[PDB]
């Protein structure tokens, strides 16, 4: 099993997310970010892949938003630039399987975060 | 494991052959090798090796024969660490940056063997029978490990920085 | 005595590339070999320097 912990939630601008991962990480090697929020489906935000270092954004947050990690420290990091209001929403972090399918379908993610809220 | 995919891009032409004008569509990838393995496998038992031959100025200058031996050995080690990589990789007809790294390293530690002959020629057959012998050791002791970093560093800014 | 250990450790370190994939990473293995090279290199500068203090 992998354990995800998040942190840099609270009321916002500019801000960062972070996701520190444990456990067995080298059979999920691709690391994806999540929101949602009331009255609305979990949304597809980007994805980051441990070793490779490949990203892929959602339009919604391309050219805004980028992704990072740190491989010694098994944390990933999201780098929410240039917030906008309907950015409201919890945050999830989550650990994809190497033979999962699509990035952008929350159903093929296996261990997810405890989520932080972000206000705007 | 070889190589980490930079990016990737997505074209669209038409191509002309005698027979007409056809469809093309191209998928790109820029491949960018890792340098991790040829660190640990190649570079830095080269120049484990060329510290080796370092050894022989410590050496005092009348025990020809480990002279000899240490600096053959060092010279034999690298022509074979030369032909060895060679067989995994294509037999394409020019240097490569490895290949110029080499054999920049065969020439310090050829010239780290012509040294002892100098030596010891000036010594056994020609100030010059006692006190320059002593004094090549003296300069070389520092002067091959000067030269040989400036070597390495130069070669490193030349082929990452440009 | 010295060089031909040395020559030895790097033997089998040239056996070692072949046997598995050319990945970047240092493996258990590999910090091992590394780990006996440094014995074997600095049995030979111990030498080094008995020779030379004891011919200075
Ligand atoms: C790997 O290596 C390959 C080979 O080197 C690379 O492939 C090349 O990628 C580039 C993009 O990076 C391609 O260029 C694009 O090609 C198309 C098609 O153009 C053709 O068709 C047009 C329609 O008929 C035609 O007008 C064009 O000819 C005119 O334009 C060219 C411009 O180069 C000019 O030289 C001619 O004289 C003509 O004026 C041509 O036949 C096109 O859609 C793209 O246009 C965009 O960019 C141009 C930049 O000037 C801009 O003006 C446009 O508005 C538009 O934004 C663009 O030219 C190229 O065709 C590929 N070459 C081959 C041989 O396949 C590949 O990118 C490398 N990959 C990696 C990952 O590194």
């Amino acid at each position: 099993q992998v354990q995800l912990v998040e942190s840099g939630g609270g009321l916002v601008g500019s801000l960062r997310l972070s996701c520190a991962a444990s456990g067995h990480t080298f059979n999920y090697p691709i690391m994806g970010w999540f929101r949602q929020a009331p009255g609305k489906e979990r949304e597809f935000v980007g994805a980051i892949s441990w070793s490779g270092g490949s990203t892929s954004y959602a339009d919604s947050v391309k050219d805004r938003f980028t992704i990072s990690r740190d491989n010694a420290k098994n944390t990933v990091y999201l780098e929410m630039n240039n917030l906008k209001p309907e950015d409201t929403a919890v945050y999830y972090c989550a650990a994809k399987g190497r033979y999962s399918g699509g990035l952008y379908y929350p159903t093929n993610y296996d261990y997810w975060g405890q989520g932080t809220q972000v206000t705007v | 494991p070889q190589f980490s995919i930079v990016e990737h891009r997505l074209v669209s032409r038409n191509v002309v052959f005698a027979t007409g004008a056809y469809p093309r569509l191209s998928l790109s990838f820029r491949l960018k090798r890792n340098i991790g393995y040829f660190i640990l496998q190649t570079y830095m038992p080269s120049i484990l090796i060329t510290i080796l031959s370092w050894v022989s100025f410590w050496i005092n200058y009348d025990a020809s024969a480990a002279r000899v031996a240490l600096g053959i050995t060092t010279v034999l080690t690298m022509t074979t660490i030369n032909t060895h990589l060679r067989e995994t990789l294509p037999k394409i007809p020019y240097v490569k940056a490895i290949d110029m790294y080499l054999m920049g390293c065969f020439v310090f530690v050829f010239l780290a063997l012509l040294e002892y002959a100098f030596v010891n020629y000036i010594f056994f057959s020609q100030e010059l029978y006692k006190g320059r012998a002593a004094a090549i050791d003296r300069w070389s002791r520092i002067v091959f490990p000067f030269t040989f970093s400036l070597f390495n560093l130069v070669y490193w800014l030349y082929y990452v920085n440009s």
